[PDB]
DNA sequence: CTGAATCTCTTCCCGCGCGCCGTAGGAC
DNA sequence: GTCCTATCGATCTTCGGAAGAGATTCAGA
RNA sequence: ACACAAACGGCGCGCG
């Protein structure tokens, strides 16, 4: 089942990253395992840094770290990314409900 | 017989690659992003880096 | 025997409050009026310094568990250097491509 | 001698080793491997002898 | 608990003279 | 043009050496 | 008011 895994890469550039990863996903289309990538936003929770609602494979993982001035995932190692919890993001998204 | 002597043309060109290479980073990507019917070669390479 | 006949206690060892060297003594002299020169002391504290208010923006978010934990290292590591900087896996360095200077 | 010490059989093994050993705590994958292979001495953007 | 064959952060004469030379990314 | 602003950390020309003693470590005894 | 003045860190080349 697909949860949201974080990944961190390089700040500003973020943006970036938030819509290329997309397009990336476009051009090899492994696109139906995806969720959406997205990071919360400030008039900062997150400045630099990636949230990845995805159901992790080596396929997609590698994807993932295709795009350039991406650290990559963070979890109990790079092969094993951890999700966030659900309790997390209920709470994250209304966090972000309200800006 | 081992030993062989670089002049100035050899160093500069090795060198000169090396700045291709961090140009094919930026080109590749932006030819990637490219729509590429308005965007002219100008604009896919910046000489700064070399 | 030595550490407990000692007026030291090894959990002082882990620092929780650091002290940071008078001003004058890391000078940050103009090289060239406003450009001054790079002063390497005061570019690890500013790191450490940056690295500490990311985190504690996190803490007062409560953001989840597994960024902040990231974070924690991230704040070691910035220590580290700053009192090595090459005792670690690998030294930081600037875009001038020469390791820091450490306190050490 | 050295087919003694070998624990690899296959080569499947044989590629997913050596990425391991190049690509520390990182995830396989036999293509991926294969890929990183090529790199190691079959292209010139990687190796290359004048 | 014995054994080498494995394992990595110390050190590398004393002073002097010029010369050069030091964060990245952006309101268009 | 002047001046403002936020991180700084991946993949590229890397390897260019080597004596000496505390872990951790290979083979049983 | 009877008083300061222009070096921080590297690299190359040479010197006894």
């Amino acid at each position: 089942k697909k949860r949201w895994y974080v990944v961190q890469a390089f700040s500003g550039f973020e943006g970036r990253v938030a819509t290329s990863l997309r397009e990336h996903i476009k051009l090899h289309n492994m696109e139906d395992l995806f969720g959406e990538v997205m990071v919360p936003t400030e008039e900062k929770f997150f400045p630099g840094y990636v949230l990845v609602q995805m159901v992790m494979n080596d396929a997609s993982w590698h994807l993932v770290r295709s795009v350039p001035r991406v650290m990559g995932f963070i979890g109990g190692t790079s092969d094993r990314p951890a999700p966030i919890s659900d309790k997390e993001v209920d709470a994250i998204m209304n966090r972000l409900q309200q800006v | 017989g081992n030993r062989r002597i670089r002049s100035v043309g050899e160093m500069a060109e090795n060198q000169f690659r090396v700045g291709l290479v961090r140009v094919e980073r930026a080109v590749k990507e932006r030819l990637s992003l490219g729509d590429l019917d308005t965007l002219m070669p100008q604009d896919m390479i910046n000489a700064k880096p070399i | 025997e030595a550490f407990v006949q000692s007026g030291n206690k090894p959990e002082w060892m882990i620092l929780t409050v650091l002290p940071v060297l008078p001003p004058d003594l890391r000078p940050l002299v103009p090289l060239d009026g406003g450009r001054f020169a790079t002063s390497d002391l005061n570019d690890l504290y500013r790191r450490v310094i940056n690295r500490n208010n990311r985190l504690k923006r996190l803490l007062d978010l409560a953001a989840p568990d597994i960024i902040v934990r990231n974070e924690k290292r991230m704040l070691q590591e910035a220590v580290d250097a700053l009192l090595d900087n090459g005792r670690r896996g690998r030294a930081i360095t600037g875009s001038n491509k020469r390791p820091l200077k450490s306190l050490a | 001698e050295t087919l003694r010490v070998d624990p690899t059989n296959d080569r499947l093994s044989a590629l997913v080793e050596i990425y391991r050993m190049m690509r520390p705590g990182e995830p396989p994958t036999r293509e991926a491997a294969e890929s990183l292979f090529e790199n190691l001495f079959f292209s010139e953007d990687r190796y290359d002898l004048s």
